[PDB]
């Protein structure tokens, strides 16, 4: 038994001149799998035609295009699709190109229109995201969580088949036995209590942690880094003033994911992320319970081999791909894809983390190239283990979880892949001179003392709208959508308050960052500094104001600034809409991991953590930074001062640093699937 | 920084006539390394003449076997002795069946002056050790703790590098500093911090329960163990009356030691015990910090191929072993060396145990063999990694070459987890108890609750004087005292309250066991995989009166644990005044209290207690010279001796589980011993 969860919703003004927009996007988006004749879109579709169109699209060439592959044509309907495939790559990228050069909102709802009634609805419900997300007359409007839209990628087979046969049967035949199988039928709907995989998916007592990694808000954060910035897409038009520091992001986001992951191998007493050796058998397990149209996801057999025939060429891209990053380290200063390199500098990180994400921007300065190849891909197929033929043959895929941005997190083979990623990053990083005592040490400024109220975790139940899985019927389509409610038990952790004591000398302002990092590794023995700057996460960074004398600041967990709340259900999205107000998390902080994953858990009842608390001067941003004001606090690089390796840890024992040693423990039931009808 | 262990010994008055031995023995045991001519013993080893005394000694055969056998010469002194190198071990028994057919007192202590004045030491220790243990006319004696009788296999490389030196340099020679390398001079002796062994030595995070499997009690059991019931020695000669129990002897004890190692893996969150292929390479990397007359031990890396050119024999050996007990399995019924067998009958357990030991008992039925192998031996050998050759002058030391550094290696535990695998296969032919055996008519337990359960380290310290080579001097007048001071695990005490209702009043038995909640991936275990996880740790009997009852059982009064041994200064104190350390005569093959329970955590670890009342029964009257260790007729384990199929027939209304949890108080770990620390 587990206590429901209950909060409030953060919820702002909508401007009056975006309530036409939101209405028709979530129109729109409405059984997505499906095309009903009867509505509006789908005569606009298919009486809508591109080419007469073509002067309401600023770009011609993107036009020309995509008549050409529409003319090659498309996938059919009723099948995967994935990002990762190349062809569906193609056509999904022009679709998306011809969406974003629309040059109204008018244009772009016909051709949305046009999309669903004739093309495949995987690539256009991926394309109208995209879109959303980054067109400019759209800024404002809130769209609905990805578990949501997907409900398929975030849920085991069989809670999926419940919900068919609830759906096939439109009911109950017997009701009362229906709570005895996890089903209850209550205000005019159907909620299904789920659990988390088993020992049968993860091996190596991993599934200890499943709680975690199938977390929808673990995946869903995942899913929104991909969106907000795309590997295919130009660094311009996804960020235009701060473009020259997207490898540097690319480094910050899976430092963090990795980072948080450790934390909870340690909560579970997991030990390290293991490595593996591409030429050798793979010792790591997978089968996932999880299927797309029927179609199992590929299962991996433990002790498979890697480096067979079949796949021998992309193995030696592979390792053709690091060792030129070696070679890379010995030159130093060199010149790659036409681009002139210093790896003295802390700047050269823009092009690492390009170099390691085969994004365009890599390939910015050589001329167009027709032969391209991305490390990521490769490995992501070779360690999915799916059939060679599935990849030889265009017209049939098996999926793998490997393939989605929704699902990637699930599989323990990605955090091992960007643990080698993010150690040959750190191997590059070992070049940076270490930050010195004058930039470090803030004369004038001492804290005195840190205080922290108790650090609690439990879980809850969590409720949410699953009806976009199912086929509706005609009559449903006209009246009403079946409500089907996955209820399912999820971390949460109670609010806790941190009180930072500062004597100051002089009066000024001063930027405060808080992280949390472990004390103990796997082997019970402590962690040293200068192994554990790339361990500690980024929690609070705000500015300050400090008068002479002492000086107290209390911030709430609720205020941290990398973290948003949850995201509301669709209902309650109508209902805040119906009175013209919409959620400013979902509107502007979704990019931000949930709060409700800041602590982890631990199978004791109790672990041991520290808190880092630093203190330094105030800069304002560059002005040409002034539409990401929200996004940046300051100019220094993300991760700061942990963002070079520390070599001497006493340079570190400063008047303006504090570490604290703090312990998390666990109110209620320790795990999750105490939720039968007879234990509730 | 750990509290400081002091508690007064419980000891009885010893009997004045046996006062004399006891002096001599101890006499016996002081600096055995080294040989002392200025010593009484000295003459008379020099002087004395085993064939001369040949009507000395009850048995003929005895002392000429042993005599041809020296007439072809012993092994030298100064070097390492093995009971698994074949020679060694065949002298050694030699040498130990002349100590235990000796006519009367006087022959056996010139016998032991004999072999310690000529033979090899560690030859002569063994044997003198289990004949003491074994000796009618020395029952009744106390003997030094095994840990400071071999203080080279209880401790790490550090802390004698570190007594070698004090020792060499007689002295500190600027003492105001060896403080901060954990060394402290006072009261006429030195004491040494020493730590547990780190990740270096265990992988794959073992290393989190060092502090447990080495123990120096956790090896001092197995030893003990090893020394009362020998497999080279026969049931009649060992055991007495409870020879056809030897099988399930064999059984409890390493079941029990396995579910132990496996409380704490889980205590520690390690998972369950790993299977292992001979044809395959064994997974677990260890690299001992011992050494024995400065000669290192062998050394085993992460992934070690078993197979090699130089063992295929021997795992020829291994396999065809393993694969006939199956062969038999399907058979049932079979004749297997000159003896019948029916695995139907639960009495077959002894051979089958027999079978797994290779003991002598196995061959009692046949004509004497030259032909001698040993499944445990070759297991052994195979596992210890040390390279292969057919000196016989020649030899590496593994962990595995002696009962006193066995359970320091993880390969103990697997080897002894597949052996009990197939015994537990074997078990699969047995009955499962009916509830006509199980119900207890009249008796229900209507309450269990227990106090508190609390775990902490605390700082222990034993003598290690005799790992050290002393000076003329120190011999003649006295040797200095090199003290290690270690923490170990313990327990505070706790009580377990039962509240049973029985309208008829009659005699019962109470057990009392702990076990698992949770598996290593965090679901519950049903009973049905569980059976062979749980600890006995309490067996007492009790008379039940109309009504209602209450029994109250004290931790410091649970049938199958004891107490701490103690040094041999305060042996020799209380002996001064006529007494003994009772728990070192009584009670001391059991494990220490200290160990009852694993590990806890600051939140809290989930265990179990299982409390069965049934009905009592006297034990035999044969079994009257062992009606110490006994207390009814049933089987060890019972009623988990054998498989539980149907957990619902085995739940009565006299059979009670409860939840518990165990804290532990202080530092959570044992590694906290600097001098900024303290
Ligand atoms: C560098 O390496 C080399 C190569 O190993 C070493 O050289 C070896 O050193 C050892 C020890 O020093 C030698 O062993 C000793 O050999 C002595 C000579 O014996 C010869 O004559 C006798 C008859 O008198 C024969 O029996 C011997 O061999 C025959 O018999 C043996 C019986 O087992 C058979 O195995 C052979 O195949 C032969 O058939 C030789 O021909 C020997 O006297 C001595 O034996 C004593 O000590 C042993 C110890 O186990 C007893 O068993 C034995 O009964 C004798 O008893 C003595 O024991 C102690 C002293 O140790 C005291 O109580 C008394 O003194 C008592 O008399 C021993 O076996 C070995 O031969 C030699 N190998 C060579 C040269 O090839 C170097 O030492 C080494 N150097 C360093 C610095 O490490
Ligand atoms: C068992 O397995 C077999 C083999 O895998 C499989 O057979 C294949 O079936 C698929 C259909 O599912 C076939 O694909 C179709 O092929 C026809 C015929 O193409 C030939 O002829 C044309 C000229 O007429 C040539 O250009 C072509 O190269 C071939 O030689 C096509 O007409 C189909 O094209 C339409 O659908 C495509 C999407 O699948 C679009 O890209 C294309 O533009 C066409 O679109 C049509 O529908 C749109 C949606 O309504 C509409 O908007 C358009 O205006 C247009 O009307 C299609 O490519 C394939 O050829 C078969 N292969 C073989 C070897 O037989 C079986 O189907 C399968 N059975 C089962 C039960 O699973
Ligand atoms: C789980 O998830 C499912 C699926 O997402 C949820 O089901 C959805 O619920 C919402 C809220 O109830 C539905 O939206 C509302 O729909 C009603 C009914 O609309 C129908 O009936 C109308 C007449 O009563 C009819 O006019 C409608 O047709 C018009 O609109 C379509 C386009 O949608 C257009 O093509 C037609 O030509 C018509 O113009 C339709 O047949 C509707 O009345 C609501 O409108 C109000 O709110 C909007 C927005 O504020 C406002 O603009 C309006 O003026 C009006 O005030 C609203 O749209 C949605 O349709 C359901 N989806 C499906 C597939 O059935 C379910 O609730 C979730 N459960 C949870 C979270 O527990
Ligand atoms: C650690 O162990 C050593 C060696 O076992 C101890 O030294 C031993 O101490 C005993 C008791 O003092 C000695 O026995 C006594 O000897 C005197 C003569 O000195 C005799 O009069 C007594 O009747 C008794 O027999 C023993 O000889 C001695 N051994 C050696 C080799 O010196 C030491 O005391 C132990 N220390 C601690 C703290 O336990
Ligand atoms: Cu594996």
């Amino acid at each position: 038994g587990y206590p429901q969860y209950h909060y409030d919703v953060e919820t702002r003004k909508l401007d009056p001149s975006l309530l036409n927009i939101q209405t028709k996007v979530l129109s729109l988006l409405e059984n997505w799998k499906q095309v009903n004749p009867d509505d509006e879109y789908y005569k606009i579709g298919k009486e809508y035609n591109v080419e007469a169109n073509m002067e309401s699209y600023t770009n011609r060439e993107v036009v020309t295009e995509f008549l050409s592959l529409y003319k090659a044509g498309f996938i059919p309907k009723n099948e995967v699709f994935s990002i990762f495939y190349e062809n569906q790559a193609l056509e999904v990228i022009a679709l998306y190109r011809l969406f974003y050069y629309a040059k109204d909102f008018e244009t772009f709802y016909k051709t949305a229109a046009f999309a669903r009634v004739w093309l495949n609805e995987g690539q256009f419900v991926y394309a109208f995201y995209l879109a959303v997300i980054h067109r400019a007359d759209t800024r404002g409007i809130v769209l609905p969580a990805p578990y949501e839209i997907w409900p398929e990628y975030f849920m085991n087979s069989d809670v999926l088949s419940k919900i068919y046969r609830i759906q096939m049967q439109k009911g109950l035949i017997i009701p009362e036995q229906g709570p005895y199988y996890g089903i209850l039928s209550k205000d005019n709907a159907y909620y299904f209590y789920a659990n988390y995989s088993g020992p049968l998916t993860y091996e190596d007592n991993e599934n200890l942690l499943s709680y975690f990694i199938e977390d929808i808000g673990w995946n869903s954060y995942y899913y929104y880094f991909h969106n907000r910035f795309p590997f295919w897409e130009n660094g311009e038009q996804l960020i235009g003033p701060l473009k020259e520091r997207r490898g540097e992001i690319y480094y910050y986001v899976y430092q963090k994911i990795l980072a948080r992951y450790y934390l909870e191998r340690l909560a579970n007493g997991l030990g390290e992320i293991p490595r593996f050796n591409w030429l050798d058998k793979y010792q790591t397990s997978y089968y996932p319970l999880l299927s797309s149209y029927q179609l199992p996801f590929a299962q991996r057999n433990d002790d498979y081999y890697l480096a067979s025939g079949d796949n021998i060429n992309d193995i030696q891209f592979i390792d053709t791909y690091e060792k030129t990053f070696l070679q890379l380290l010995q030159k130093g200063q060199f010149k790659a894809y036409k681009q002139e390199v210093d790896l003295y500098n802390s700047k050269s990180i823009n092009f690492v983390g390009n170099y390691w994400q085969s994004n365009a921007d890599l390939y910015e300065k050589v001329p167009k190239r027709n032969y391209w190849r991305s490390y990521e891909a490769t490995a992501r197929r070779v360690l999915g283990a799916a059939p060679r033929s599935s990849i030889n043959y265009e017209n049939m895929n098996i999926p793998t979880a490997l393939d989605f941005y929704q699902t990637s997190l699930r599989d323990p083979a990605f955090y091992q892949l960007y643990a080698k990623i993010l150690d040959y990053i750190n191997e590059y990083k070992e070049y940076l001179e270490p930050y010195s005592q004058d930039v470090l040490h803030y004369v004038g400024v001492k804290i005195n003392d840190v205080k922290v109220d108790k650090l609690v975790t439990y879980f809850e139940y969590f409720d949410w709208n699953a009806t976009n899985a199912v086929y509706l019927s005609e009559q449903q389509l006209d009246t009403v959508s079946p409500s089907y409610i996955v209820r399912q038990p999820r971390l949460n952790n109670k609010p806790f308050t941190v009180n930072i004591d500062i004597k100051s000398d002089v009066e000024s302002e001063v930027v405060v960052k808080i992280f949390l990092g472990p004390k103990y590794d796997g082997n019970g023995l402590p962690i040293s500094l200068e192994d554990n700057w790339i361990n500690f996460i980024e929690l609070d960074w705000f500015t300050h104001k400090l008068t002479s004398g002492q000086n107290k600041i209390a911030r709430k967990s609720e205020e941290f600034f990398f973290f948003k709340d949850d995201s509301v259900s669709l209902f309650k999205i109508y209902e805040l809409l119906s009175n013209g107000q919409v959620p400013s998390y979902m509107v502007d902080r979704y990019i931000y991991l949930p709060r409700r994953l800041i602590l982890p858990r631990g199978t004791q009842r109790g672990f041991p953590l520290q808190l880092f608390v630093v203190v330094y001067p105030y800069q304002a941003p560059v002005k040409e930074w002034e539409s990401m004001r929200q996004y940046i606090v300051d100019n220094k690089p993300f991760g700061y001062p942990f963002d070079r390796p520390v070599t001497l840890p006493y340079y570190f024992n400063q008047p303006n640093m504090y570490f604290k040693d703090v312990y998390v423990y666990q109110e209620g039931e320790q795990y999750p699937y105490y939720n039968s009808y007879w234990s509730q | 920084g750990y509290p400081l262990f002091n508690n007064n010994v419980k000891t009885k008055t010893l009997d004045p006539n046996l006062v004399n031995i006891q002096k001599k023995v101890l006499l016996l045991l002081e600096n055995w390394k080294q040989v002392d001519p200025d010593d009484e013993y000295y003459k008379i080893g020099k002087e004395y003449n085993i064939e001369a005394n040949i009507e000395s000694y009850t048995n003929r055969e005895v002392v000429t076997e042993f005599l041809s056998l020296y007439k072809t010469g012993f092994t030298a002194k100064n070097q390492i002795f093995s009971i698994y190198y074949e020679n060694q071990a065949l002298e050694v028994r030699a040498l130990y069946r002349l100590f235990y057919y000796a006519k009367d007192f006087e022959t056996f202590y010139k016998t032991a002056a004999f072999a310690r004045v000529w033979l090899n030491e560690g030859q002569f220790i063994y044997a003198f050790y289990i004949a003491v243990i074994h000796r009618a006319d020395t029952r009744g004696i106390v003997l030094p703790a095994p840990y400071e009788i071999w203080p080279e296999y209880f401790v790490n490389s550090d802390v004698l590098a570190k007594i070698n030196r004090i020792q060499m340099q007689k002295g500190l020679i600027l003492p105001e500093t060896a403080q901060y390398y954990g060394v402290l001079a006072k009261d006429n002796a030195y004491y040494f911090y020493a730590n547990y062994s780190g990740p270096w030595t265990y992988e794959n995070n073992e290393n989190l329960l060092s502090y447990f499997i080495e123990d120096v009690a956790w090896n001092s059991y197995y030893y003990y163990f090893h020394s009362k019931l020998q497999f080279w020695e026969k049931g009649e000669n060992a055991i007495g009356p409870f020879k056809e129990r030897r099988g399930e002897i064999y059984y409890f004890i390493y079941q029990q030691i396995l579910a132990r190692y496996y409380l704490e893996r889980l205590s520690n969150g390690l998972g369950e015990i790993p299977r292992f292929n001979w044809n395959d390479r064994l997974q677990a990397g260890y690299y001992p910090l011992l050494t024995t007359h400065q000669i290192p031990f062998a050394q085993r890396n992460g992934d070690y191929y078993l197979a090699n050119d130089d063992n295929i024999e021997d795992i020829q050996f291994v396999d065809s072993y393993e694969k006939t007990f199956l062969q038999f399995l399907q058979k049932g019924q079979f004749k297997a060396y000159k003896q019948e067998v029916d695995l139907y009958n639960s009495k077959s357990v002894n051979f089958v145990g027999n079978y797994w030991q290779a003991n002598v008992d196995l061959y009692e039925k046949v004509p004497q063999r030259n032909y001698l192998r040993s499944y445990e031996d070759a297991a052994r050998r195979i596992l210890g990694a040390a390279p292969r050759n057919s000196y016989e002058n020649l030899n590496v030391p593994t962990a595995l070459d002696f009962y006193q550094t066995s359970l320091r290696d993880p390969a103990f535990y697997q080897l002894y987890a597949k052996i009990l695998d197939f015994i537990n296969q074997y078990k699969e032919y047995l009955e499962p108890y009916t509830q006509d055996v199980l119900h207890f008519v009249g008796v229900k337990i209507n309450d269990v609750k227990v106090d508190k359960l609390v775990t902490y380290f605390e700082y222990f310290d034993w003598n290690a004087t005799n790992a050290v080579y002393l000076s003329e001097q120190q011999l003649d007048t006295g040797s200095p005292s090199y003290i290690v001071r270690q923490p170990r695990l313990n327990n505070q005490p706790f009580t377990v309250t039962i509240d049973i209702k029985s309208d008829v009043e009659s005699e019962a038995v109470i057990k009392i066991f702990i076990g698992p909640k949770y598996d290593g991936n965090g679901y519950p275990i049903d009973l049905e995989n569980n059976w062979v996880n749980l600890v006995e740790i309490d067996w007492f009997t009790h008379k039940l009166t109309s009504g209602q009852n209450k029994i109250e059982r004290k931790s410091e009064n649970f049938f199958w644990f004891k107490e701490d041994s103690v040094s041999v200064s305060k042996i020799y104190e209380l002996l001064n005044n006529g007494q003994v350390p009772r728990y070192m005569i009584e009670k001391f093959l059991l494990l220490p209290r200290r160990l009852l329970l694993p590990r806890g955590t600051e939140g809290g670890v989930p265990f179990q207690f299982f409390v069965f009342v049934y009905p009592y029964q006297a034990p035999y009257k044969e079994w009257e010279p062992m009606k110490e260790f006994v207390v009814d007729n049933k089987p060890f384990g019972y009623p988990f001796d054998r498989p539980v199929t149907e957990s619902y027939y085995f739940t009565q209304p006299n059979m009670y589980f409860k939840d518990v949890y165990i804290y532990q108080e202080g530092e959570e770990y044992p590694y906290y011993t600097s001098y900024w620390s303290q």
